[PDB]
């Protein structure tokens, strides 16, 4: 066509004349493709090696990538791509092998050369150990992705485990910029371990002759330099996928001992921003899924670090409710331990940790009726677009649901009709119940069957708890509840249920009738809404 | 941003603080010195900042880079755009360039030939949350059409019609497609669910903003293969059909075929079609005779109690009562039964 007339006339100067004509023709068929394939064989013949130059050899790769960017078509192309990837492969040659592997990925998307390329990748991985001893590798990252893509595209039954033995024999041991470039090759190994992660947990098993498989991961979370943030994001997603299948999860209660899976892995501030809601969710479900092999030193270290995310208003919202649901489903190991009072002294930390989240919910209510950080110039992320009123109703609805199941587990943890309704509370422990009654009353200001449903969940938590120590909580919080009951008449349902045919009717009605005899003199003088409530 | 009149000797070594923090190693406090140097350049050598702001970056600094360019561009023309054009020869790294040829386009209409190739790349990016950015790029093609003002512009509208056919924001894009057509389509409507009805909705919109009579004969074959959303599409179709009737024998056959479709309904869509038919045509009393029998069964079901259909049938009975003025006895009896109802 017209692209062949402009290029045959244009067949540093003529390389710029050919590449600009090819880029314009690509901006603009098969006969021009086969003619350019003959021109590509002449272009690849002259100076196939690079030695990283500022000369037309890089422009020769630019016109070759221009042929790759445009589109025996595939047979002569794959023979030329394997020939260019033959010379200068397992050394620091150029980035032309990345364009060659991308062209090989485009050719394989449409068979014996793939077995030769996998053999070329295995020897380059074998020669990677000698190159690592030389510095005692960017093509290894490109060959890791391309090989996996080709395997997914076609068939991989016997040669997949054959290269996996070469992948089992891959790199496992170990100036500042050259050490970081060697760490960039180690960063390529983490992307290469993602190919080891995707094969090990997708569908089926493989050659299971491997026992140091957790040792090649817990090491690599530690010595991974925190410069490249996406290198650790895929390495966290490497462990996110491996800790989902059951046969690989049991390897982790070995020499890790669930002890090196804390937040000394999220080092840099560039990883401190958004990699923490990922680095917390992989360890929240993993701790829930095991629920075994846990010494109570670990059970304290897991119940401490996962309520210092609940009381942290810098993470997110939906990762605060994930960190609350963990402590709910962790009660089946904490309650079912021995009655050494460690089943009670652990459950009161969690009830404290839900008390100190209802407190922060009540600070922002009058602010709805340091919250201005959007006027700050250098915004560091996408600003949140969610409102405050709907999700605070959503958080309080969910946290009251989780709270009743913990307080049922308080009923069984009684110290020596014992262990049924009666329990001994210390004075250090009744002070955190009085701030649970005070904040649950106060967080119903965010208001009717929807809020009257929570008043069932709030009162039923306080029925089954020790009516010698229930006459103390409701006595101190009755002058406080009457003050909230003036501006909100819906809170009148709470004392209505506390005496509605229950085990507290014989004691709450005597406490209430002592209270209202004091306000009997102050009935003739108040206005309507205080006198309406008082006769109710 | 707040005190430019503080001093000027401290302005000399802002660069001794800010440009020193360009050479960091992370990806967030390295970028944060690109933004604090963009407030200082935008007050009063500035080539090396904005040639590296649009360079190849990862998807980590999406909101971080975009705020550093938008505060830099009004002083850039004060101090040309070959470096934005040079990076087009080398996808995901285009959207940073695209958003600075999106907002401050008072000077962007200089070399719009690459903008047409970017419009060709816009459809390639259209093939996700970036579809809203692609619709912004589709609005940018209307903006570049509003900035520059060929045959590729009609081809760009064809890709934009196919983008609307691939599908809110598209309704605003279809309104932008209607404004672009005013400033193969029948074969595209013959080739093509609800988007095909939306494609038929845009076809009548392109027909508005004789030859319309023979096209209505082709559209009568199109309406025969078609006759809620179909009622809404036919309501726009009858407005295009009655506009040509407002100014021959082909219009009598299309009225008889819809009356046969009204006989096929006798369900509520035919009453909606008859209301659009009686909206701009005088004589429909022959179909209104069996329609009064259908509305009598509709009023019997309405009196026994589809509130929108009964209100439309009451509007159909309101239109039929004005047309009837010999079933006036049965119509007034059902009206009194409706008056006696709740």
């Amino acid at each position: 066509v017209v692209q062949l007339d402009d290029f045959a006339t244009r067949l540093y100067q003529s390389k710029h004349s050919v590449l600009s004509e090819i880029c314009d023709s690509l901006e603009t068929y098969e006969y021009f493709l086969k003619s350019l394939i003959p021109l590509f064989i002449d272009v690849l013949k002259e100076v196939p090696v690079s030695f990283v130059a500022n000369s037309p050899e890089n422009k020769l790769r630019n016109i070759t990538l221009e042929i790759l960017h445009r589109i025996d078509a595939l047979q002569a192309y794959s023979n030329e791509i394997v020939d260019t990837l033959m010379d200068l492969l397992k050394v620091e040659n150029e980035l032309n092998g990345i364009l060659c592997m991308k062209a090989i990925t485009t050719l394989h998307k449409t068979q014996e050369k793939v077995h030769p390329f996998i053999d070329i990748v295995i020897e380059i991985y074998s020669n990677i150990p000698q190159v690592v001893e030389e510095q005692f590798s960017k093509q290894l990252a490109q060959a890791m992705f391309s090989f996996k893509t080709l395997a997914e595209s076609p068939i991989t039954m016997v040669s997949l485990y054959s290269s996996y033995k070469e992948l089992a024999a891959s790199s496992l041991g170990n100036n500042r910029a050259n050490y970081g470039e060697f760490i960039i090759g180690q960063v390529k190994a983490a992307s290469f371990l993602a190919y080891l992660f995707i094969r090990r947990q997708a569908q089926t098993f493989l050659e299971p002759y491997q026992q140091a498989i957790p040792d090649i991961i817990i090491r690599l979370l530690q010595d991974c330099p925190s410069e490249l943030s996406a290198a650790r994001k895929e390495l966290l997603h490497a462990t996110r996928h491996i800790l989902s299948t059951d046969f690989r999860k049991m390897f982790i209660p070995k020499i890790d001992l669930l002890f090196d899976l804390r937040v000394l892995i999220g080092e840099g501030f560039t990883a401190y921003e958004t990699l923490r809601p990922l680095a917390y969710s992989t360890v929240a479900d993993f701790i829930h899924n095991v629920r075994d092999h846990l010494t109570p030193a670990q059970l304290w270290k897991s119940v401490s670090i996962y309520c210092k995310n609940l009381q942290d208003d810098s993470l997110a919202l939906t990762v605060q409710i994930m960190s609350a649901k963990l402590l709910l489903n962790l009660i089946e190991k904490i309650m079912r331990s021995e009655s050494k009072t460690e089943s009670r002294q652990l459950l009161m930390v969690i009830i404290d940790a839900y008390t100190k989240r209802f407190k922060m919910l009540n600070s922002r209510y009058n602010g709805i009726m340091m919250s201005l950080q959007e006027y700050l110039p250098i915004q560091v992320s996408v600003p949140p677009e969610i409102d405050l009123l709907k999700d605070s109703r959503y958080l309080f609805k969910t946290l009251m649901t989780f709270l009743k199941t913990i307080m049922i587990g308080l009923k069984n943890s009684n110290p020596p009709n014992w262990n049924e309704t009666a329990r001994g509370f210390s004075n250090e422990d009744i002070n955190i119940l009085k701030s649970l009654f005070r904040e649950c009353i106060l967080a119903l200001r965010f208001f009717t069957k929807e809020e009257k449903d929570l008043m069932e969940i709030f009162a039923t938590m306080f029925i089954h708890i020790d009516p010698a120590s229930f006459n103390e909580i409701v006595r101190e919080e009755l002058p406080f509840m009457y003050k909230q009951m003036l501006d909100f008449a819906s809170l009148l349902h709470i004392p209505q249920f506390f005496l509605a045919s229950v085990i507290t009717s014989s004691s709450f009605s005597g406490i209430l009738i002592t209270f209202l005899k004091s306000k009997l003199v102050d009935l003739g003088e108040v206005n309507i809404i205080k006198s309406n409530i008082l006769i109710r | 941003k707040g005190a430019p009149t503080a001093l000027t000797d401290m302005r000399k070594d802002i660069i001794k603080f800010s440009w020193n923090y360009i050479k960091l190693d992370d990806n967030t406090s390295k970028q944060a010195a690109y933004v604090v140097t963009a407030y200082f350049i935008s007050r009063f050598l500035t080539t090396r900042i904005f040639v590296a702001l649009l360079r190849c970056h990862q998807i980590d600094t999406r909101y971080l880079v975009k705020q550093a360019l938008e505060l830099l561009a009004p002083v850039l023309s004060e101090r040309w755009l070959k470096w934005p054009r040079r990076v087009l020869s080398e996808t995901q790294v285009a959207n940073i360039y695209q958003l600075i040829v999106k907002f401050p386009d008072l000077f962007y209409p200089a070399r719009d030939h690459f903008i047409p190739n970017i419009i060709t790349a816009m459809g390639k990016l259209t093939v996700l949350e970036n579809q809203q950015l692609a619709i912004d790029l589709a609005e940018l093609i209307l903006k570049w059409e509003t900035k520059l003002p060929f045959a590729q512009r009609e081809a760009c509208v064809t890709f934009l019609i196919r983008y609307i056919c691939i599908s809110e924001l598209g309704k605003r894009a279809l309104n932008i497609l209607y404004e672009l057509l005013g400033p193969v389509k029948l074969q595209f409507f013959e080739r093509f669910l609800l988007g095909y009805c939306l494609n038929a909705l845009e076809v009548l919109a392109v027909a508005l903003k004789t030859w319309i009579i023979e096209n209505v004969s082709y559209l009568q074959k199109l309406l025969e293969k078609c006759l809620q959303d179909i009622q809404e599409i036919l309501q726009k179709v009858l407005g295009i059909i009655l506009e040509a009737i407002n100014k021959e024998d082909e219009p009598e056959e299309v009225t008889n075929f819809i009356s046969l479709i009204v006989n096929i309904i006798g369900v509520a869509a035919g009453v909606s079609l008859c209301w659009t038919l009686s909206l701009y045509r005088p004589n429909a009393l022959d179909s209104l005779l069996p329609s009064i029998m259908r509305t009598f069964n509709k009023l019997c079901r309405d009196h026994i109690a589809e509130f929108e259909a009964k209100v439309t049938t009451n509007l159909l009975e309101k239109i039929l009562n004005l047309c009837a003025a010999d079933q006036r006895r049965v119509f007034l009896s059902l009206l009194a039964q409706l008056i006696d109802r709740s």
